[PDB]
């Protein structure tokens, strides 16, 4: 058929149709998403305390607030 | 006597094909294992560079801690 009348442009077809399609399949998007959510730039503003907030840690020790563990766990 | 240019009862004889080899890999063999290194580079890649992100994040909290 054609793919000896213009290879190089079915082969350029075949990975653009892949490059297209090929994002809904993955177990890794939500990876990028949390990698490029979770990377402070600006400083972490403190706030006041008395809202009463089973949450927010008062410690940048503590681990009661929602932090990342899987990155250390690749 | 007599001393000519004769040839000593016949010579060899002298090929006359185009003698090709056409060695090298096939079309799938080379382009299995080139799209092979390939994707072996992908993975050496994306390890590097998730380690590499770890690390500055690592570098952006120093400069969050050193601020005020």
């Amino acid at each position: 058929n054609v793919w000896a009348k213009e290879p190089v442009l079915v082969a350029s077809f075949a990975i653009a149709g892949l490059a297209v399609i090929l994002p809904t399949l993955s177990p890794y998007t939500k990876y990028s998403l949390m990698i490029n959510r979770a990377t402070p730039y600006n400083y972490p503003v403190p706030l006041r305390d008395d809202g009463n907030m089973p949450d927010v840690p008062s410690h940048p020790q503590d681990p009661q607030g929602p932090s990342l563990e899987w990155l250390k766990r690749l | 006597v007599k001393q000519d240019m004769p040839p000593v009862g016949g010579y060899g004889p002298i090929d006359y094909k185009r003698n090709l080899p056409r060695r090298g890999l096939s079309g799938y063999s080379m382009f299995a294992v080139g799209i092979g290194a390939l994707l072996f580079g992908y993975w050496s890649m994306m390890r590097w560079n998730r380690e590499r992100r770890r690390l500055q994040i690592e570098d952006f909290e120093a400069r969050i801690a050193l601020m005020p």
